This record gives structure tokens, C-alpha cells and sequence, in this order.
């Protein structure tokens, strides 16, 4: 039947999560009975309604009483515990967690919710140590039903993977450089502010903040033959929301920019369909808020230079586009369930 | 260690401490 | 004997004042010799240096090891302790607390400074309960030297109380209210993000978020004749520092803005020099950054209606010109101390 | 038959309106079939189509070509002529014109649309001289069909009027002076740049930028016992759309904030009925973005002091529901039309 | 004697410019003398005076008549003629002409300057058309005294130029890709509204904004060898001023990001001190306001690939730095006059 | 009168001139 | 008491709590 | 041409033709 998820941490990909799933929950094996997060029923559903990049939900009415929050009549279950080993898993009977605080990413950390009841945990976010990694569209089919715990990787890598996919098959990737100039997102402050990373520190809103990221080299988690060839850094830039990769990738088969299109625009039509979408609009970030496409392609920024130097451009929803995908990993989980 | 990497560890999810790899 | 000074929380107001101290040195009767903060040396030394709304810091040479900060190779001792009743405070021979973290603003939570051996405790916000009150240039000569536990008010009762005394002396104010169009600060969320006020949770940068402000009713205490007169809200806006308060009031004597302006231009070259600034340039909010004074009177937005009903509006730099005042209040008690 | 009607000025308001009236399409006695623009219509459709606040237009498809717009297959002639006297009213059986550019605001400039053969002319602002005014809801019932050039206001204006006229029939207004914390809008410059008013000039997403402005003695046009009781300013600041009116008012009759609150409650149930909302909510800016309402109450902000001094607070979305506003006169004229 | 000196155009880059002038004015071979802008010499003082990137100017008064704006007695003449063929540069003796207006980039508009009695014109910008381009230290020892009419390039292509030229000795550069995530400037519009190029069109402090740019493909003006190996695109974000360029190079000598870092920091030490700054510290776009060098280095962002792929990030004040060029360019030609 | 004065009055929707009574 | 309430009494600072009266 | 196109070239400067090359 059905697999009973709960939501460890109702942050913005907690809450963008839930509200991708209220929307599909027609054709879903999955059903949300459980919050966790560090604040109180009154207060969840009153950010989960009201939204300053989504709006207002539309879809159904959204309240809260002292124990419950209430989608569409749909009561959901929530609890107030920073400490996963105390959480109510067994008692509420919970198959799969999503694991969105951004604070239980190793095999340690989210092994708690397994010690407290539940079978699995997919992580919002790369995992720390030997957990494995999922890009939908790129290497989802690969799933080993007997993980327990798994990573759906991060907003950057799922608009990156399916890209480097595409052009790995098409021109072979020797190496490639990645700069997202990215939203600003909660780990950084509003004014300058302490912080260990001496970047986050600095306010948000007012500046161009360049962050080291991970998500180059975990492209090559997912395409494994391109482990070692990819590096990149972030810019955190001030909108609130919707990001680019610019990727400019040294490639084997000597090409030219309409080529590299043609090529994208035609996975994006066929086996990257709903994935990678192609766009030659002359658009800008706000028109890409809620899409819902992993990643899409700039068509017209892209440019090759000398055969075998390629830039390519993609946008991506890092809150909505990447939660739509955390939901498919976990519809993908629920029906190969073991 | 520092108080302030003993807070990080008990705390992870405090202000101070966020690192989201975006 | 130089005052000996701790700052406990070295955040926007913490860093302010530790600046606006660096350059009134050579007059100061305090010496600044220890901080505790959530962070460590290397964290602050770096904050105090580098800051997105002051710039980087001119007068001297600040650099940092495992246990001090230095400034102009005057050293800092640091420490990193949540509960101040731990704090090193008779072992450093502290004489006054700067109380900046915003939340020892109670007389019990302020007395853990005494607690810990500290004589005096200036809370840098209005505060709770049965403490005095001051705002310099309204009341700061009723000062006792004998009080342990002071506030310095907030920001915006800096910025109207000296307007009100003011008004209040040449026309008689029967009621008031207030609003500040105030920059964002360090209590809202950067996105929407769980917080006990519903409205302080929603992204800073993006919207007008009002709260409630208890910023009018306290110039009733420190101007006591007004006490329940007045009353009043903020709104907080995309702006990362300097706000203006907005004030229309009942007076008893008719009057017209002429004149309004007039008495307030006679009171800022004489009984409120340095306190109240009077504009009549056509200026901007960031022309006020670094500004000294409590309050700039826009003189070009003075309105009356009906000989009895006045609208006066003033900037205020609300982190530095209030750190300015914070310092003034220090250096008052300093001069006055047993 | 249908009123043919042609936007001049096919900016933020004339493609607000654009996108108004196709929603509404279906129950007007309107027919939009042309617009002048200094733009072409490719670049209009784009606009049309893509917008930055609203999102990209969802219910039928925008096309262009060198002549048209087309709206689900409806055609939309354009032309780009700056002097209105040249315009093809005429030509094209114009009946009313919905004048959208914010220059042409006085009859002489209004008239030059009679001039090229319009009936009629509605001012998306407030009239220069003698040229009725109107708000929806406030006195649009007073409008006269043989009136060939008419206002309806400002967006402050719209949100103000309907506020004021239920507290003066409840309470009896004597005086009222108002502040507007209002979105930036395309007057005022991106980065500091010359303009004839040196506000205007500085650039706007940085600051909290102070105009006068008529919204509040305007209210005495549509309420005429109020003329010359009533005034007020503006602070624009950085949000693109979503403003708020703070208004403080001297009564007659005492009251207190519950009364306040439900007078205007009761109002919004009934007399006021989609022009005023009551929200006891609290919200933000952003979740005002699109609501339809010409004021909506923000509850938990009223005050009242000594009985007389009243304190209310009412957010509007400047653009859309003063759009929504111009169509509601539009329709009114087209029902009432010889 | 002294080179007499126009500014056509008191914008962004004109004022910048003065001020630069106004604070090196001591060593210099210029004079200022006049100003031509669409404003008055009251609106021309203020915005002077008046900053909100650089704060309230301090070095001297500024003050205006109907004829003239005065900085420290310096009295400087002021015309309003949009048609440069009208300006008196005969009759004020103007030498040299600093073009700013953006407007007049090919040598056909520019020369209407020289007919008007001006000797040569400068042009901050890059020049349509055949126009000799200098990027001090790159190439502005190759000045040619008898040019009339000079380009100092872009922004973008100042910081470029000097880290492609140090590249390039010590490792060839094959090819290069560029992005540039730069500040928006008055090119765009505050709210969406009518623009030729559409993306231009959009909002710009709500949105990133791509745009084509000639930066990357002006390097190879400066550099010769490199004319037609370099591509490149702009990403515009919502901050007012400090740009960063990110470079992407094949480069013929294999190296590593260490050899990189210590090739550039040897250069911003001899042969490019004072055009290329090389910083490891840990900093964000708002410590860069008011740096004199044309490129700093972002140390910790450097990395490489495969020997051969190569990537640098530096950071650039695009108002200040580049005015500082213009001044250096101009007092290069005062020091070669013919 | 200026030849700013004269631009404003000829070109009202200039960015130089645009003045909404918000 | 909710967790909450308890979270906001031990940790005032803490981002889900702070009230500063501006 | 359209009159779009003559408007920004008669008036290059013109909020609705600025181009600047950054
Ligand atoms: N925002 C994005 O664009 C984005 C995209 C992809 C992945 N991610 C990842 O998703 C994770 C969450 O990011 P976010 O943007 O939603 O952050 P967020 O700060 O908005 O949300 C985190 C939520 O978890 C709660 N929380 C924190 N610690 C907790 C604990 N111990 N127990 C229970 N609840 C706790 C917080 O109160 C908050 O509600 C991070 O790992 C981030 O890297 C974010
Ligand atoms: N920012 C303003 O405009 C302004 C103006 C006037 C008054 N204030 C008041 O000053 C106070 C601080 O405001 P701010 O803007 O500096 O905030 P902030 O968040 O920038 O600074 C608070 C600092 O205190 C530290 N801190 C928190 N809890 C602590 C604890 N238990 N022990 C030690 N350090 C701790 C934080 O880490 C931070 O460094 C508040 O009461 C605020 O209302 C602020
Ligand atoms: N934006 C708001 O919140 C708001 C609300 C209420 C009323 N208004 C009023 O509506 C009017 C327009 O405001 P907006 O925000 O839409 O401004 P806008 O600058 O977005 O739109 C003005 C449009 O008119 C065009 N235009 C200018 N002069 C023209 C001419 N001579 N002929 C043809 N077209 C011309 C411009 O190119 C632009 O497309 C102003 O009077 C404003 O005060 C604005
Ligand atoms: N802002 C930057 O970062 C930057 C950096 C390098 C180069 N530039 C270049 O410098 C030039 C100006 O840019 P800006 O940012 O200073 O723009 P801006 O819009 O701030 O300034 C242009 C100035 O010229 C005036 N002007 C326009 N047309 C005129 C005419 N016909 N006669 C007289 N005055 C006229 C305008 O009123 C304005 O004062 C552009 O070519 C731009 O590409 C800009």
C-alpha cells in the first residue's frame, strides 16, 4: 500500500517538498503523515500557506490545531524534537523520512531515524561518507532496493548532471569548470554576522558571496566515468530564489555551438524529456520560477570556441525544480520498495 | 577544541553554523 | 583609573560601538578590554575589520590570535560563553557590561553580569521591567550613579524622544503616534523560515514586514509627562541600515510648519546640538549612513493641519548613530563614576 | 455593442489593465482593440507575456506581429506615436481611451486623444485642473456619462478613500494626515541619475526615498466634506509592487481600537464589499501581490489614543488592484454609455 | 601648460571620473573645466555631492550657481546640448573631451566633439567601429599621439585584460571562455518596461539578467595575439556596484592552480602593481568598493584541470576602478600631446 | 528658463522627468 | 508548554526566536 | 524602419534604447 513519509526539518525545501506533493498526491505511493522541525503546528502551516516565492497555496485549505496541521482535510502529524533518536517513527509507523534540516547528512547523523523507527531516509542535500547519490534522469534506474539511506545530491548537481550527461555521450567530457551564480539560501546571514565560513558571514542581500560547492565533483558521483574531471565554485548573488550554471567543459569530438544545441534539444524532446528543457527565449530568472524541469538550457548563450571548448548556460528552480525531483526519487523509492 | 567549533558540533542547525553546499 | 569595559555580544551594535570607541579613544574614559561572543577571535577580529555597511576599518591595524583580538596592538581578551553567570568578569576586573546580545534585557537576566563580578550593566535595548531608562540629550543627567542595571532605549526611541521633548516644550503634545519605516535587522529571516512571530519569519529582503514596537510608549519614560501618550508601530524594509520615524501629533498650542521647523533648527543649534540634526536638503536614506546625530529632522516634510495636528519625520543611522549614543551613556556614567 | 477602448501608455498599469481585462473578458462591456506605445508590438507581446510580479500570462496565448498583438486569437492594432494628437481614434472607432502613459494628466494634454477622434478619455492618475475624479466605491455613482475626461486617482488615493469615508461616517473625520510606504516605481532611477526632482534621481532599490504627494488632499475630491482636511507624503523603498497607507486621523466621536477595527469589518461585509478587506492575519507584503481589493485592513496595527486620535493601517498591491480599479470605472462608463 | 578637459555626460562613469580627478588633482596635467549633461548645474552638484555608492563627497564644497558647480573654489563651466555639434568647446578652450554619455562610441558621433572645437575625445566605453583601445597596463604604452579619437574599453574588459596578458606569458593562452556576473547598470530598466533588447527590458534588481558583451572578444584589441580565442557572456544581479569576471582558459604550458596563483601574485607585485591586486583573503563584493586596481584576484578561487584548463575569478569596483583608468588614460595623453 | 526645463517640458516621459504621483 | 516555547526560553538567540524592539 | 527603431536612433540615450556594453 501506501508508504508513510514524515519530513525531518519543514524548511524551504521541507515545505516546497510538501506542496509538490499536495499538488501529485493523485498518482502518488506516497502519503505525508509526519513533520518534524523545530517549531509548532500554528507556525508550520502558516508558512506552508503563506509563501513569499510561491504565494498562497491555491490547491486546498491549510490549517493547524495544537497537535496537527491540516492539508485539504488530510491531517498531518507534527512533532517539535532537534534530536532524531526521540522521534515518534515506529509509534506513527513511518516507512520513509525526508531528511531536509540540512544538519543529519552523514550515515551517522541519519542513521537516527532508522534507530528510531523508520525504514528509510532520503537526504535533501549531498551526503557526508558512503551514501549513495541519485540524479533523476541521469542514474535513478541504478537504485538498490536494499539502501536504506540515500542522497538526492543538490539543486546545482541536478541541473549540472543531466547537462554533462548529455554532452558526455554526445562529445566526450575530458575535464570541465563550473561557476553557479546561485540565490542566496538560509545558510547565509542577513547582516554580517558570525559565522564559521567567513563568506556566509557577510549580508545576503548586499553582496556577491562566492562559496566553495561540491556539486562539480558530485556530478561524477552519478556519472562515474567523469569522477575527478569537474570542479567549480559558487557565486550567492541577491534573489531569493532560481539559479544558472555556466559549465565550459574541454570535449573529445570537436564541435560548434549549434551542434551542442541541436543535441540538447533533442534529449530534452526525447530522453531527457521533463528533465532538460530547451529554451531559446531571450528570458531572465524570475521567469523561471516554478518550473519544472531539473535544468534549462540558455540556448542562446551557448558558445564553443577551437572544437573543443564548450559553454553552456542552464537555469534551475533551486527550491521548486530540485523538490520536484526529491519527490520523484521518492515515488521511485516507494515503488521498487524493499 | 574552541567553544565556538564545541558549538557548532552540538548545535549544527544554529545560525553561526548553516553550511548548505548549494 | 580608566573605566574597564566588556562587551557581551559582539553582533551589528557590539561591532558598532567597539568602532565608534576606536576612533573617540584618545578622549574616552573607558577602555575596552574583553568580548564574549558566540564566536571566536579570529571570527571577530575579521567582522570587525571587514563590514559591509561601515567598510573596512581605516584607524588602525586589527588582527587576531587564539585567545585576544588587537586593535592598533591593544589587546581584547575574548571569550565564548552563552550564560553570562560563567562569565571571567571579576577575574578581568570589569567595571561595565555592554549588554548587545539582545536577550539579557530582564533585571534577572542582566544581574548574571553582576553575578559574575561585573559592577554596572548598559543594556543596549529598552528593558524589561523596572530598569532606567536613558536617552541622552532627553534625560541622561537624571542619571544615579548608584543604579547597576541601565538601558540606553532603542534605536528609535533615540530618534523620537529628542524630537518630542523638544515639541513637546514649545507646544504641549496631548498624543502622538508613531511609525518607523525602519531597516531590516538581525531578528528577521533571510527566507521564510520557522520564528515565534509570525512576521519576523518572513524573508527580510523581499517584503514590508510590520511589528509591534514599544519604541513610543518608552519616550514616556524618559520623558515622564508623556507617559501613556503615545504609541506607535514599525515597519521593516529592504534596507540593511538607516530608518526614519514618522510622528503626528495632538498639540495644545496652534501652530503651523513654519514653525514647527524653526523650533526644532533653534533647538539643534543650541539645547540639542549634536543630538538633533535639522535638513533641509532633499536627501535619501543612505545619505544618512554615519551620521552622529540621534535625529535629522527632514525639514521638508513638516506638515500641520488645523493649527493642532503636526506630522514631523527624522532619519536616524540606527546602527551607528545609536552605537554613538551608546558610547555617550558609557562615557556619562564614566564620568560620573565613584 | 461593445466600448472600443485603446491604451496609450502600455506600461506596468496599461499591461496590468491588459491582463485584467482578458481575465475578465468574458463579462465585459469592453472590447480592447488597440494600443500606443513608444515600444513595438513584438517587444509589447513579450512584455505582455513575460512580467517580473505577475508571472508569465496563463490564460491565452500572446503572439505579434508587425501590426498586432494577438490575445487568444484576438487582434490588438498598435501604433508608436509620443504625440497624441496624431493617434488613429478615428480610424480605429475608438470610444474611450485609457490614458496609461502619466503625461498626458491635464485636459489640454487628455484632450489631445478628443483630438484624434477618441469620445472619451480615463486618466490613470490624478488630474492636472478641473477634471472629475473618481473612486470606486467612494463616489463613482456621481460620474456623469456627458463627462468626456475623467480620473480615477492614484493607487494611494484608491486605497485611502474607501478607509476614510467609513471612519468619517462612523466617527466624524476633523483632521488626517497620512504616510505612504510605498513600492519603488518607474519614476524614480535604477542607480543615482539626473532628474528635475532630486530624489527621484537616486536610485531606488538602495533606498528609503521621501516625495510629496496629493493622495491625501486628493481624498477631498471624492469625499468633498474633507477638502483641505487631509495630507501626507510618500517613502518609496525597495520592493517592486505591494504598498501600504498609514493613516492617523483626529475624530469626533470617541472610540477605541475594537470599534475602529469593527466598523470597518462590518463595512467590508457589506457597503464595501470587495473594495475594502479586513485581515486580522499577520502577513507581509508579498502575500498582498494580486489581491483585488482597493485597501486592505491590516487589524492588528489600529490604535486609537485619548479617544480621538485613531491610528489604521491598509496594505494595496499599487498596481493590480488599482488596475483592477480602472477596469471597474471603465466597465461603469461602458454601462452608463449614451 | 595644463590639458583643459570636458566631461559630455555627468552619469555613473562622468561623476566617478571627477571625483577620481578631484582627489588626484594635485599631480595632474588635466584641468576640468566644463560639463555638458542633459541636467542643470544644481542637479550636477548634487548628485556630486551626493552619492549613494561613494558616499558624501569629502574632500572639498561643492556648491552651484545657474552657470557653473564649484568644487573648492575650482569653478567648473555647464552647458545642456544633447547634440554634441552645438557644444562651445572652441570658445572654452576645451583640449580634451572624456565621452560618457554612452551615446556617441562610433567615430562619426564622437567626431561632431571635434567640430565643435574639441582637440581629441576619449570614449569610456568600447568604440563602434575603428577606434584604437587602450587597457591601461596592457597596452597604453602603444598610444599613438596623433590619435583623436581613443577608446578605454569596458569595465569588464580592464580586469580582463591585465590577468589574460600575465596568463598568457607565462602559459599561452590557446582559448578562453568568460562570464562576468556584474552589477546591473543604468542600461536597464527599474521595472519591467520598453527596451530593444529584451532581457535589458526586465527588472533589474529582481532578476539575473544575461547579456551578450564584446569584453572577451576586446581583449584580443589589446592583446593582438589573442584576437578571436576569447568568448564570453555578462550575467547581471541585483547589487549596484563590484563586479567579478570569471575566466576559463586553455592554455598551452600545463601547470597547476598553485603555479597559477604564484605566477599573478609576482605580477601584482612588479610588472602590473597597481593594476592587478592579488588577495587571499576570504572577502564578498562590498570590500571591493573603492579599489584602485583594475582586477583583484581571488586567490582561493583558482583552480585547474588536466594541466591545460584553467580558471580565475577577480573581483573589480566597475564605477570606481574603471574611472581611475579613464583618469590614467587621459593623463597619458596629457604627458603625449600632440 | 533652462534648457533642462525646456528638455522636461518637451520629453515629460524622459527618465530625467517622470514625475507619478504615487 | 509546547517544545517550542521551551526552545525559545533556553535559547533566546537562537534564529527561530529573536525579538529585538526596533 | 519601425518607429520603435527611429525613436532610439534619434534618441540613443532614450530609457528604452540604452545599450551598455559591461
Ligand atoms: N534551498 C535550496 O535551494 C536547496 C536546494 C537543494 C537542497 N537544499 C538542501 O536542503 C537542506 C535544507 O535546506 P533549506 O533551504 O530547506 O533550509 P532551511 O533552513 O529553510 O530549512 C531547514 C529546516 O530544518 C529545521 N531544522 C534544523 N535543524 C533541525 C533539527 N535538528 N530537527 C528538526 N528540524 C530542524 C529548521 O528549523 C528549518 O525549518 C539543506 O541540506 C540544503 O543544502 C537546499
Ligand atoms: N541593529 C540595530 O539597529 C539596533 C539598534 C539599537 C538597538 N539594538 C539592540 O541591540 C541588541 C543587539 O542587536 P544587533 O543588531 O547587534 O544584533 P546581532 O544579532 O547582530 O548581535 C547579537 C550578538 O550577540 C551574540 N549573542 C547572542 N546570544 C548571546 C549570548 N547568550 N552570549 C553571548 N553572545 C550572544 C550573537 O552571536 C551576536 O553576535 C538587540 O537588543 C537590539 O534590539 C539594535
Ligand atoms: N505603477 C503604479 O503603482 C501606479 C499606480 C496607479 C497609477 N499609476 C500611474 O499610471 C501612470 C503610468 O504608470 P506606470 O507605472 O504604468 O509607468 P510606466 O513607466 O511603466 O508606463 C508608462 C508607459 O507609457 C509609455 N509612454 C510614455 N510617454 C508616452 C507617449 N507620449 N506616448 C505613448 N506612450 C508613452 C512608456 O513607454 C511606458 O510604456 C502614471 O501616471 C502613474 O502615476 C501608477
Ligand atoms: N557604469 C559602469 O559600470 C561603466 C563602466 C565602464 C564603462 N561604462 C560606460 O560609460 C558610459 C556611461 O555609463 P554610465 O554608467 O555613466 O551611464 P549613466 O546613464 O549613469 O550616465 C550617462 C550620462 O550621460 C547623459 N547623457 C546621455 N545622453 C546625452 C547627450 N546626448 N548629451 C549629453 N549628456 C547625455 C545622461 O543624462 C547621464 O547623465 C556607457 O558607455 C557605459 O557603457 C560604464
Amino acid at each position: 500500500s501506501m508508504v508513510r513519509v514524515a519530513i525531518n526539518g519543514f524548511g524551504r525545501i521541507g515545505r516546497n517538498f510538501m506542496r509538490c506533493w499536495l499538488q501529485r498526491k493523485a498518482n502518488s505511493k506516497l502519503e505525508i503523515v509526519g513533520i518534524n522541525d523545530t517549531s509548532d503546528p500554528r507556525t508550520n502551516a502558516h508558512l506552508l500557506k503563506y509563501d513569499s516565492m510561491l504565494g498562497i497555496f491555491q490547491d486546498a485549505e491549510i490549517t493547524a490545531d495544537d497537535d496537527c496541521i491540516y492539508a485539504g482535510g488530510h491531517a498531518v502529524k507534527c512533532v517539535s524534537d532537534r534530536n532524531p533518536e526521540n522521534l515518534p517513527w515506529s509509534a506513527w509507523g513511518i516507512d520513509l523520512v525526508i531528511e531536509a534540516t540540512g544538519v543529519f547528512t552523514s550515515r551517522e547523523g541519519a542513521s537516527k531515524h532508522l534507530s528510531a523507527g523508520a525504514k528509510k531516509v532520503l537526504i535533501t542535500a549531498p551526503g557526508k561518507g558512503n551514501i549513495p547519490t541519485y540524479v533523476v534522469g541521469v542514474n535513478h534506474h541504478t537504485y538498490d532496493p536494499s539502501e536504506d539511506i540515500v542522497s538526492n545530491a543538490s539543486c546545482t548537481t541536478n541541473c549540472l548532471a543531466p547537462i554533462v550527461k548529455v554532452l558526455h555521450e554526445a562529445f566526450g567530457i575530458q575535464q570541465g569548470m563550473m561557476t553557479t551564480t546561485h540565490s542566496y539560501t538560509g545558510d547565509q546571514r542577513l547582516l554580517d554576522a558570525s559565522h564559521r565560513d567567513l563568506r556566509r558571514a557577510r549580508a545576503a542581500a548586499m553582496n556577491i558571496v562566492p562559496t566553495s560547492t561540491g556539486a562539480a565533483k558530485a556530478v561524477g558521483l552519478v556519472i562515474p566515468e567523469l569522477q575527478g574531471k569537474l570542479n567549480g565554485i559558487a557565486l550567492r548573488v541577491p534573489t531569493p530564489n532560481v539559479s544558472v550554471v555556466d559549465f565550459v567543459a574541454q570535449v573529445e569530438k570537436p564541435t560548434i555551438a549549434e551542434q551542442v544545441n541541436q543535441v540538447i534539444k533533442e534529449a530534452s524532446e526525447t530522453t531527457m524529456k521533463g528533465i532538460i528543457h530547451y529554451s531559446e527565449l531571450e528570458l531572465v530568472s524570475s521567469d523561471y520560477r516554478g518550473h519544472n524541469a531539473s535544468s534549462i538550457l540558455d540556448a542562446s548563450l551557448t558558445m564553443v570556441l577551437g572544437g573543443n571548448l564548450v559553454k553552456v548556460v542552464a537555469w534551475y528552480d533551486n527550491e521548486w525544480g530540485y523538490s520536484q525531483r526529491v519527490l520523484d526519487l521518492a515515488e521511485h523509492m516507494a515503488a521498487h520498495w524493499a | 577544541k574552541t567553544s565556538f567549533q564545541q558549538y557548532c558540533d552540538d548545535n549544527p542547525d544554529a545560525a553561526e553554523c548553516r553550511i548548505y553546499d548549494d
